[PDB]
RNA sequence: AGCAGAGUGGCGCAGCGGAAGCGUGCUGGGCCCAUAACCCAGAGGUCGAUGGAUCGAAACCAUCCUCUGCUACCA
RNA sequence: CGAGAUGGU
């Protein structure tokens, strides 16, 4: 399955494809009859292995040469060793986090399903790049301290401008996160130095505690593969959920449920909403089928549901567990909150409305996030630090420790702060 | 040879013709449903309004639709007109001609049996079977093409008379080589997406309950434009008969999930 | 080749881009035609009916124009090769839908044909009003409202 | 993947179960003192593979191939 | 009461 799961995180115009291939061998993609843009804009994945010879290097699947293919005019090459037998370090897979702040709820969810972060940096915009606070301040508030930095698109950038970038970032983080994350430089075009990223995901990142025998918990985000061909057109395979198990051993034929579920038809409102549950039909990980599974790793879980739920990611940010589980389900929320010391998202040569956030009012709709879920929140009562709200879809958590808060401060919502349940 | 019952055309009806020459008073023409007999279109009968050139109304070797305005039976004189013909009547003329050319393409080929020395065999093969198969129906408006279509579904039409084996097989083939694509002409459209958490077991009745009392071998054909747009074929029946099976299938498709705690728009 | 929608702006990164407009000169003297070949694709790229940009050339040049459903040819009568259109190919933007506050033709029209008025609105800075009363094409637009 | 088009004889639009189909473009001739309008005539010819009825196959019917178009998915 | 514009030596 896996020992750890790592989120590749960044900002607009930094690229994706070359570096996600360099750390895994897998092209991150979403299927569309259209050209591939500079970024995978919405949350994805890349399956991987990490392995070495007897001496520090990251080989190809043929071990004798590191020979590249990312540039048409050159063959950059080194010898890891004289065709030595490879050794696996540990089982790992990557969470391909969103490329634009428009998906900030899905980004907080991606940052919750990872055990650690890779934060990606590029020369395409001015030095004090703001997502170095925006991700890492939320990541500290969701208590996930495990962080690394990766300087990607610098193929034509001088060492003094590469310095000015990391040094204006090192000055900027003083109010938002600890400086203690290592930086790895690479080439995006030449695949130079990329095996140091592999070494640092062994060097910096610990294996986290989980309970192997306590009651099942799972986070789901992805509608996994089901396909059109068949002699029976309905329910040939059933819908498959992509997720990561938080807690408990899991097995084929176990009854599993999703906590927020759905609102029942012919209800007059938020009443009569219920969980949804079924027996697990199959399991998938590491390009193999399974009968059993464990906490701490990315997995595909097979279910009896209609594939019409799976033709798109309807299942973004959902919490799952054993049938009839305890954890409280919220369709309305009691909140206490705090706001960021600057407005955030983009920057240039001098101030662009970067002042402190204006207080909330009841005539508005929030986007609000809890655990690894998301919902839209409408106000019943509020003050500048405290409130009471009703939710357009239900949400769930094992404890009400934290929430994250986004406001329509302009045409689409931006993060403005965080809070707790009362 | 002649395609029809009678020696000469009747007055004030439409014939298919081919143009041979143009002169000072009119164009000279051969009628096609008769044995290439001579007739003429007068230049006064071509248009209701001024003519910019004649060559773009008529040119030699092209097929044309015209009414017969006068006939003298004894001398063999026939007068033709184009000013009269409406476009519905031109479509009707092409249907009469196509239904006749197909029947004639059977009989001309069936005649290549016995001695076949003279057109006497063509006229002898046209008489009896093919003539009594449509002389009875001139007023209703059918031709022997419909009797041949009846002889395809039941050969008792042929068994009623003196017969030849080419006259059986060539007749059948000139329908069946074109009629054998008796293709699908009805399918259903359904908006259903399924609530059932037991669906991979439960929906296998809704996929198979669509008709009662079949053989266990009986197929149906099922289709999909996208997952929320389900489609089914009504047991390969034609659009003149499958309308009952269409209404039953869509009702059964919704029933075998509304029976199972689903709810949908009727 | 391809171009910016208007050449009064020299910027490589300008928001508006389109295919070339190419035309055939046809016939002989005392009876010459200029036929525009790309006109349906250019009208689709500019989000207008193909009658309006064709009619604007006849209004400026002092010439007859033809439209035909039987053959899909759009025609400006007389010879108008090279510079005779290409000095003024901007005009359908430059005399109608440039905002006076900023050089950004992200601009829409709405017609009230019962009340002799054409409404105008640009998304770039919120500029709104009507088309001009001395300008030619207003008499054609009110008799030919948009789809 | 559901449904549709194309597979020149001359640019381009693709007729109908008869060997160009018609409106149009090109080239030449007539008419006029001459140019346009109008009139007339030209252009070397199995139109992707494999079967079958025909006097006949780009155009009556199967089975494969490929790209577009609208829906919209094995990816 | 069809259609019938124009003009380097």
């Amino acid at each position: 399955q896996a020992t750890i799961n790592i989120g590749t995180i960044g900002h607009v115009a930094h690229g994706k494809s070359t570096v996600v291939k360099a750390i895994s061998g897998v092209h991150t993609v979403r299927f569309k009859n259209e050209l591939e843009r500079n970024i995978t804009i919405k949350l994805g994945y890349a399956n991987a292995k990490i392995y070495k010879l007897d001496d520090p290097s990251c080989p190809r699947p043929e071990c004798y040469r590191s020979c590249g293919s990312s540039t048409p005019d050159e063959f950059p090459t080194d010898i890891p060793g004289t065709k030595g037998n490879f050794k696996l370090v540990r089982h790992v897979s990557f969470v391909d986090c969103p490329g634009h702040d428009i998906l900030m709820a899905t980004m907080l969810n991606g940052a919750a399903v990872m055990d650690a972060a890779l934060l990606l940096i590029a020369g395409n915009e001015s030095c004090p790049q703001p997502q170095t606070s925006e991700h890492l301040a939320a990541i500290e508030i969701m208590k996930l301290k495990h962080i690394l930095i990766l300087q990607n698109k610098i193929d034509l950038v001088k060492e003094s401008q590469a310095k000015e970038q990391y040094e204006q970032i090192l000055a900027f983080v003083q109010g938002t996160v600890a400086e203690g994350a290592p930086i790895i430089p690479i080439s995006a075009q030449l695949k130079y130095n990329i095996e140091v990223v592999c070494e640092y995901i062994v060097k910096k990142i610990p294996v986290p505690p989980r309970d192997f025998t306590s009651e099942p918990r799972l986070i789901v985000i992805r509608s996994f593969d089901v396909n059109k061909p068949g002699c029976e057109v309905d329910d040939l395979k059933g819908g498959v959920a992509g997720g990561s198990i938080l807690k408990g051993v899991l097995k084929v034929g176990q009854e599993i449920e999703v906590r927020p579920g759905i609102v029942s038809k012919d209800s007059e409102g938020k009443l009569m909403c219920k969980p949804i549950f079924s027996k697990i039909v199959s399991l998938f990980a590491e390009h193999n089928d399974l009968q059993y599974a464990a906490p701490g790793g990315l997995i595909g879980v097979g279910t009896k549901i209609d594939p019409t739920l799976c033709r798109a990611d309807r299942m973004v940010g959902q919490v799952l567990g054993a049938v009839g589980a305890l954890p409280e389900i919220f369709t309305e929320l009691e909140i206490s909150y705090f706001l960021l010391r600057r407005l955030l998202g983009v920057r240039t040569e001098g101030d662009k409305k970067a002042a402190k956030v204006q207080k909330l009012s009841k005539n508005e709709v929030l986007m609000v996030n809890i655990g690894s879920l998301s919902t839209g929140g409408r106000v019943s009562a509020v003050k500048a630090d405290l409130g009471k709200i009703v939710l357009t879809n239900p949400v769930c958590t094992e404890v009400g420790e934290k929430i994250a808060l986004s406001r329509r401060v302009e045409k689409h919502w931006r993060l403005i702060g965080w809070g707790q349940i009362r | 040879c002649r395609f029809y019952q009678h020696k000469f055309p009747e007055v004030e009806d439409v014939v298919m013709v081919n143009v041979r020459s143009i002169a000072e008073m009119g164009a000279y023409v051969s009628l096609l449903e008769y044995n290439n007999i001579e007739g003429m279109i007068l230049l006064s009968e071509l248009s209701r309004r001024r003519i910019r050139s004649i060559n773009k109304l008529i040119r030699i070797g092209r097929n044309e639709c015209v009414v017969v305005i006068r006939v003298d039976k004894e001398k063999g004189y026939i007068d033709l007109s184009k000013r009269r013909v409406s476009p519905e009547e031109a479509i009707k003329c092409e249907d009469k001609f196509t239904k006749s050319k197909t029947v004639y393409s059977i009989l001309r080929h069936v005649a290549e049996v016995l001695e076949y020395t003279k057109d006497e065999q063509l006229e002898s093969l046209f008489q009896r079977t093919a003539w009594v198969f449509d002389d009875k129906y001139k007023r209703p408006g059918y031709g022997a093409y419909d009797a041949f279509k009846h002889a395809v579904s039941d050969p008792s039409i042929l068994d009623s008379l003196d017969l030849n084996e080419d006259e059986r097989e060539v007749l059948i083939n000139n329908i069946n080589r074109r009629l054998t694509p008796q293709a699908v002409k009805i399918r259903a459209d359904i908006e259903v997406a399924c609530y059932g958490y037991e669906g991979i077991d439960a929906v296998k009745e809704a996929l198979r309950a669509g008709l009662n009392c079949s053989t266990e071998t009986m197929p149906i054909k099922i289709n999909l434009i996208a997952p929320p747009r389900y489609v089914m074929t009504t047991t390969t029946l034609e659009r003149t008969e499958g309308l009952s099976v269409l209404n039953q299938a869509m009702a059964v498709i919704k029933e075998k999930i509304e029976e199972k705690r689903g709810v949908f728009n009727v | 080749m391809s171009v910016n929608v208007n050449r009064s702006v020299s910027d490589q990164f300008y928001r508006y881009k389109m295919p070339r407009l190419i035309a055939k000169v046809e016939g002989k003297g005392n009876g010459i035609k200029t036929v525009i070949v790309n006109m349906v694709d250019v009208a689709k790229a500019l989000n207008r009916p193909p009658t309006y940009p064709t009619k604007y050339f006849g209004c400026e040049l002092g010439a007859q124009t033809q439209f035909d459903v039987k053959n899909d040819r759009y025609i400006v009568n007389g010879s108008h090769e090279a510079n005779k259109l290409q000095d003024m190919l901007d005009g359908f933007i430059k005399k109608f839908v440039l905002c006076p506050e900023c050089e950004n033709p992200e601009t829409d029209l709405h017609v009230n044909p019962k009340k002799q008025t054409i409404g105008n609105s640009c998304k770039a800075c919120g500029y709104r009003g009507m088309l001009d009363t001395h300008h030619k094409l207003c008499t054609f637009i009110l008799k030919n409202p948009p789809e």
